[PDB]
RNA sequence: GGGAGCUUGACUGCGAGACGGACAUGUCGAGCAGGGACGAAAGUCGGGACUAGUGAUCCGGCACCUCUGAGUGGAAGGGG
RNA sequence: UCGAUACGGUUUGUGUAGGAUAGGUGGGAGACUGUGAAGCUCACACGCCAGUGUGGGUGGAGUCGUUGUUGAAAUACCACUCUGAUCGUAUUGGGCCUCUAACCUCGGACCGUAUAUCCGGUUCAGGGACAGUGCCUGGUGGGUAGUUUAACUGGGGCGG
RNA sequence: AAAACACAGGUCCGUGCGAAGUCGCAAGACGAUGUAUACGGACUGACGCCUGCCCGGUGCUGGAAGGUUAAGAGGACCCGUUAACUCCCUUUGGGGGUGAAGCGGAGAAUUUAAGCCCCAGUAAACGGCGGUGGUAACUAUAACCAUCCUAAGGUAGCGA
RNA sequence: CGUGUAUGUGCGUCCAUGAUGAAUCAGCGGUACUAACCAUCCAAAACCACCGUGACCGCACCUUUCGGGGUGUGGCGUUG
RNA sequence: AGCGAAAGCGAGUCUGAAUAGGGCGUAUCCACACAAGAGUGUGUGGUGUAGUGGUGUGUUCUGGACCCGAAGCGGAGUGAUCUACCCAUGGCCAGGGUGAAGCGCGGGUAAGACCGCGUGGAGGCCCGAACCCACUUAGGUUGAAGACUGAGGGGAUGAGCUGUGGGUAGGGGUGAAAGGCCAAUCAAACUCCGUGAUAGCUGGUUCUCCCCGAAAUGCAUUUAGGUGCAGCGUCGCAUG
RNA sequence: CGUAGACGGUGAGAGCCCGGUACGUGAAAACCCGACGUCUGUCUUGAUGGUGUUCCCGAGUAGCAGCGGGCCCGUGGAAUCUGCUGUGAAUCUGCCGGGACCACCCGGUAAGCCUGAAUACUUCCCAGUGACCGAUAGCGGAUUAGUACCGUGAGGGAAU
RNA sequence: AGCUGUCAACCGAGCGUUGAUCCGAGGAUGUCCGAAUGGGGAAACCCGGCACGAGUGAUGUCGUGUCACCAGGCGCUGAAUAUAUAGGCGUCUGGGGGGAACGCGGGGAAGUGAAACAUCUCAGUACCCGUAGGAAGAGAAAACAAAAUGUGAUUCCGUGAGUAGUGGCGAGCGAAAGCGGAGGAUGGCUAAACCGUAUGCAUGUGAUACCGGGUAGGGGUUGUGUGUGCGGGGUUGUGG
């Protein structure tokens, strides 16, 4: 199996690195704990797999961290920009965990991962300050709010 | 187990053929494994029984 | 039957007219190239004085053959 | 722990006379040293009863010039390194100890689930890369099965 | 209808426990809601005195170093056709010898299992359990003379 | 076993009458969780000693003529 | 248009170095010659060769194959209302006896052990009905009855008997084991199907007359009561 | 009389007595089969023909083995087609098929599909036919017929 | 113009030209059981969950609906564990069973023959399983043939041929090409760069930056497709 890995592995290679290991080893220790991914196109397992690997780095979160993270997340309201119809409000897509991920990235600031929060919980079916919960650590909730408007 | 559960390989059917070729039916059963397979990345494994083939050709997925 | 000389007629290859012959096995081989001598010319021999000492067909071995060779060239395989 | 593949650091070659271990053939025979050839107690150890291998201190302007033919002329120098003890990597192998992730557990706890010694999801704890069956493979195998176990014969059998 | 079966009692063997065993392709079940003082199997068959020798054959239980020993990617060599080399004739082309890359055969060296061979156990496992003939062996007799062969020679007890 | 009636006791609340409120702002002990300490606990590395002789050799044989075996005369792989 | 195994050749061809002979073919027949008497050949010249479609008949091939007949084999199902065993839940066992263990009392015992006395009422205990069996006998034996009857006989508080409801199913069940039982059948139940199984075996095969007319031998045979061929019959042709 | 002499019935052989027959006619409704328009899509958002250079031309596939099934082909020299197990390719100088491999040469562009007609059959319905049976025949069944009867059952199964 | 079906009569009742009985086509009702389906069950017989008629002083009753289980779609919900899910709820749509033959795909005997028997045959038969449809499967060659400017999907008939072969080369088994016919009908998509697009990641530094061109600019397809869906402008060899 030849993929390219997306973190750091011993005499597999680092992030980045393209190796070809055993269908066994790359299918049940790699794909499942993402720490590789099978090279579809070569593109593709390089720029997808660096992504992954960056985005895991600054997603980590931590004993205190978690404090801290819930704390910065109670900071305000996010925002989100999904169509609507004219006065029914029934949306024309629906939120996504990578939706509120990036809306809390780009209006609050705190990175975080999309093992946080409670979308489905959360029923975000309208418009208005929604709340979710990114669940930071094993027991650190967090109330963000998420208004939706028109796309 | 003879059935794979996501190709649907079932055992073929034959004979076994002696030194003195006699001919008595046997059958040739798929290598299927139970596989806890991961149907979305999230990690709920549920139990199936796939074919070696399905393992290898990556129709399983034990995320 | 007993002796010596030479030699390899199991003429092997081709084979007479004939004959012995429930159906499945035998006797001469007169002729032909090529031999065997003894010899000298004439001459005789297809293992044994004779009748036993063997086993069909099928399957395959092995040698040789100016035979076939699944489009053609060979080849595999088959055939004699 | 032991293997095999691509090259590879330096000697490793008394053929016969013999500076006398003639490195593989050519370049050779100005190419070889002051931070550094030598002979050496020695560093390091390898013998064909030839002495040898690169040298720290010595050592110091060092070997060499068909040094005499023993054609290959000191392995004192150039390419492939040729018989060849040792090469360090990557590829792939027999085996031992394992790290857990496959897989297994009629070990526990949870939940589906009001009912539940079903089963299946989570989790924990154990095994564990074995076991399990899949394909192929060798053995044992009246446990089961299909069968065969002749004829003559003063009946048949025994005998022949 | 018994002398047979069973029987309570015995002994051996198996079984570490969704045991062994059994019904099932399997799941599962019984065993057993049991636990080696329990189960299953074999034989014997209350109780009393006892169950003597033998592990050679065959099973079973362990394994002694070897040898034999399938299934494989160990694939030397060899064989097919031919890009092409050589030569003969013969020259608007077919006759021999050599033949790379390949791809297509048959495939040897080497290579490790179980089983077998092999060594020790096991007879309440299947099964075995002789002579001499020299003696007074007492001429009612058990030992003794000291004799060949195996693994041993039928021990107590009983016996037309 | 169900409907209607009458009365007898029979007893709800906005009410009324009784039991209780029972925890908070300070502030302690016990779980004792954070890490660390004690009682117990089973071990790896190094470590010694032994049965034992997977390596060795002859040393002695009922004798192969000792010359094949095996055990003591022993340092050893303490290899198990 | 054959010969051969084909490059194949072709009234020739195969075999063969060998125009050497043979094999098989050139329908048949007639004349002429040349030959040789080794059984006749060679050419030459004449007439020109007869298949093939229906269809009748006899045999025959594949089928059920002239008809009947096994025991048995396979596939799929049906049966534990009989019986075997087991599971759940009920019921029954007249009458008498013997008298266990314990539990008390007395002797002895240093004291116990033990021995008597009372209570006790145990047992796959005893005798014996119901009940369940089936040892003997006589009868029945075209029975009253496809297993019984009459006399006796065994057990009869148990490993008892029995009702109801269940479970086990055929190469399987169940079996205190008889190969027993599994629906009057059991060394592999029954029904349907394969199926019109197959049988070298037994039986049967139906009107007539005219002509001829056997064989029971040889050889071979997993053969010996079968069959092949020959021998012997018949009917056609040919020779006579 | 006959475009009617088919067949049956009628008191016995009926073209002319009857139901009919030849030949004519008859659908309100329902169903079917046709066309005829709405309607549906597409094309017109265009058709023409020539040049040279990268990507594409169905992947766990083809191919290769080990074991099988199928083909005339019973494993055989065994192609082609196929199942299960592994191993596993390239995209046109590709790949297959020509019963193994070629300067070869031909067939061409698999691993994803849908496709009428020609074809097989008759539970059922309609109209007919018979050198078919004619009550022990013909269906088991002309009557009660899968009935009665037998068997627990599957099933067997009449007679009239 | 007679009728009240028939065995199958006897009545007593009646109907019918104002059109009966009879025929044909639509409907209506259609108890209970049966896939049987509200639950149960020994089939046809037992017990139940909204609004109405009742049945009143009221319970008791009966009428109509409806109420199984599965899948699939759609809505909610999202346990143990957290985005997130098995599952649960509600609603639509289907499925279930029967049928004689024919079809396709799987499983697959044995009697039997081989004069025994195992290879083989029987036979891919019987039977069994899964499944259709009016037909079904196959079907538009990377085919077959061999040097013919060969045919050109499949299927089904006749031949080829009881041939070639195959076969304990035994019993037996047995094609194909070619040819003659029945029928005729050579349609669409997946790949490529992307036209365009819609949607699931990572943020570099939100500028690569777009209508394809040049030429004005901001903050734009953010910009990058690796993942899919969709109308292609898309789409067979000597090449699209």
């Amino acid at each position: 199996m030849k993929l390219i890995l997306t973190a750091e592995v011993e005499h597999l290679g680092a992030a980045g690195d393209t190796v070809e290991v055993k269908d066994g080893y790359g299918r049940n220790y790699l794909l499942p704990r993402g720490l590789a991914i099978v090279a579809s196109r070569g593109a593709e397992r390089q720029a997808e797999e660096i992504r992954r690997a960056r985005e895991s780095k600054v997603i980590r979160d931590i004993e205190h961290a978690n404090e801290l993270k819930t704390a910065l997340e109670g900071l305000g309201d996010v925002t989100l920009s999904v169509n609507a119809a004219g006065d029914t409000g029934k949306l024309f897509g629906s939120v996504t965990a990578a939706d509120v991920v990036n809306a809390i990235k780009k209006a609050g600031g705190p990175n975080l991962d999309k093992r946080t929060v409670q979308l489905a919980k959360a029923h975000i079916k309208s418009v208005g300050t929604h709340p979710v919960t990114v669940k930071l650590h094993t027991g650190v909730e967090a109330k963000v709010s998420l208004n939706v408007v028109a796309q | 187990a003879a059935v794979c559960d996501i190709c649907g390989k079932g055992p073929g059917f034959g004979k076994s053929v002696s030194h003195s070729h006699r001919r008595t039916s046997r059958r040739w059963n798929p290598n299927i494994q139970p596989v806890r397979a991961v149907t979305r990345p999230g990690g709920n494994k549920q139990r199936i029984n796939a074919c070696t083939s399905c393992i290898k050709a990556g129709k399983v997925s034990r995320a």
